[PDB]
């Protein structure tokens, strides 16, 4: 009666249309999964290599 | 000695710290005025250990059973007098100040250690296989040191984390009370035959043993001794 709750799998606006150019999506493109994902594989994975190289290198002490 | 060897009596000889016969002579040689060599050592170092070591033979009248001693300056291995002393013996144990800073008191080094009969014709097939085994564990071991000081155990395979577990139980193992060591240490003396000794490192290599902690491998005996400190301790 006070309140109500809309436990909905997905909500889209689009309403909005420029949602897409809207950093919402445009960015999600970019600002997302392009640099919040791919780069941080990327300097991750770059980092773990470096660390295995250096540690074959140091076999030796 | 060389009386005796020569009439046939075999010889068991200890001479003590050969590294103070060669510090000698470089004392005798600096005070003689002659060029001194590498760090102050006389020149005539290896002739001089030649003329002493070369005696320490067992010839065909009879037989000399010789042990010696060798002080490390510092602990320099590279010493030039280990280093000459390095090429006139059958067998070489290295004791080293890590291992003994352990409380591993017997404090030999099983890599750095060696000897001319570890050979399957004449010391046995068998022990053969088992100390080679248990050099390349603990090598194994040597590779892995630096990896498990900075990433730690886990980063480890499997069968790396095995191999290093069974490693420091080995080098846990190779402790042993002397009977000669009871005025500083409460353990009691421990003889261990050949026959035991490989018997209980066949055993440790197979897998028997991997519940045991290490701990219990610490100044001990046999395998059996270790079993049955395990059963004490239920």
């Amino acid at each position: 009666p006070h309140r109500v709750t809309i436990l909905a799998d997905t909500v889209e606006r689009a309403d909005e249309i420029d949602e897409a150019r809207a950093e919402q999506a445009r960015a999600e493109a970019e600002a997302r999964r392009r640099e919040a994902q791919s780069e941080r594989d990327m300097a991750l994975a770059e980092a773990k290599l470096r660390k295995e190289m250096v540690r074959l290198r140091v076999a030796q002490l | 000695a060389e009386y005796f060897r020569d009439e046939g009596r075999d010889i068991l000889l200890f001479i003590d710290n050969i590294f103070r016969f060669v510090q000698a002579g470089s004392e005798v040689s600096s005070l003689l005025g002659r060029m001194p060599s590498q760090v102050g050592y006389q020149p005539t170092l290896g002739t001089e250990m030649g003329e002493l070591q070369e005696r320490i033979t067992s010839t065909k009248r009879g037989s000399i059973t010789s042990m010696q001693a060798v002080y490390v300056p510092a602990d320099d291995y590279t010493d030039p007098a280990p280093a000459t002393v390095f090429s006139h013996l059958d067998a070489t144990i290295s004791l080293e100040r890590s291992i003994a800073e352990r409380a591993i008191f017997p404090a030999v080094d099983p890599l750095a250690s060696t000897s001319r009969i570890l050979d399957p014709n004449i010391v046995g097939e068998e022990h053969y296989r088992v100390a080679q085994e248990v050099k390349r564990v603990l090598q194994r071991y040597k590779d892995l040191k630096d990896i498990i000081a900075i990433l730690g155990m886990e980063e480890l395979s499997d069968e790396d984390k095995l191999t290093v577990q069974r490693a420091r139980k080995i080098e846990l193992f190779f402790s042993q009370p002397f009977t000669v060591a009871q005025q500083f240490t409460g353990r009691p003396g421990k003889y261990v035959p050949v026959k035991k000794t490989v018997e209980s490192f066949a055993r440790l290599l197979n897998g028997e043993g991997d519940h045991i902690p290490e701990s219990f491998f610490y100044m001990q005996g046999d395998f059996d001794d270790v079993l049955a400190a395990y059963e004490a301790s239920q």
